[PDB]
């Protein structure tokens, strides 16, 4: 996941 | 001057199409007008300092770091999108740089972060980038045209790999  | 005209037309074209479709597809054959101009970077790359991008990106075998420069690109091009989408992400409103994707990909690039930055991840916080809280939802079209762009430059780069880019040696300059 990119927003982690 | 004409060809710069026609070349922003195309940009457009694909860029409102990216707003209408956030997962929509461009084939070598659609950006092929964007691709073969021979009009310079910066007439071409409005928004991606993409000179910088790969200028100062250029350490060791081009074999190696344009392959990392594409990496970090295709990373890009799904934060652009994923702000395109009819339903934004939670949390779309900040980018941590202790992100493992994100330090693995985007944060192995020089500019790599800049280009947050041209998204609307203006806020800087030592553990990352934010939207202003006076920004309550990304500019489109400003998402879309950089999107576009970094989507654009890797399609360059996947080609200088491969050797089949239209201005191949042209762009060997540097």
């Amino acid at each position: 996941d990119l927003y982690g | 001057e004409e060809e710069e005209r026609a070349f922003l037309v195309a940009r457009e074209e694909l860029a409102s199409a990216l707003r209408r479709d956030s997962g929509q597809a461009f084939s070598l054959e659609q950006l092929r007008p964007l691709l073969a101009s021979s009009l310079p970077l910066a007439a071409r790359y409005l928004q991606l300092d993409a000179a910088r991008l790969v200028r100062c990106n250029a350490h060791g075998e081009p074999r190696n770091y344009l392959n990392t420069l594409s990496t970090a690109l295709n990373i890009l091009e799904k934060y652009g999108r994923n702000l395109l989408s009819p339903q934004r992400p939670r949390y779309w409103r900040g980018v941590k740089f202790n992100n493992p994707v994100f330090r693995s990909t985007v944060d192995a690039v020089q500019g790599g972060r800049d280009v947050l930055r041209l998204y609307g991840y203006t806020e800087e916080q030592p553990d990352g980038l934010s939207f202003p809280e006076g920004q309550e939802e990304p500019d489109e079209h400003q998402v879309a045209t950089v999107t576009l762009e970094v989507l654009l430059l890797r399609t360059e780069l996947s080609l200088l790999l491969q050797n089949t880019h239209p201005r191949q040696q042209a762009l060997e300059q540097l």
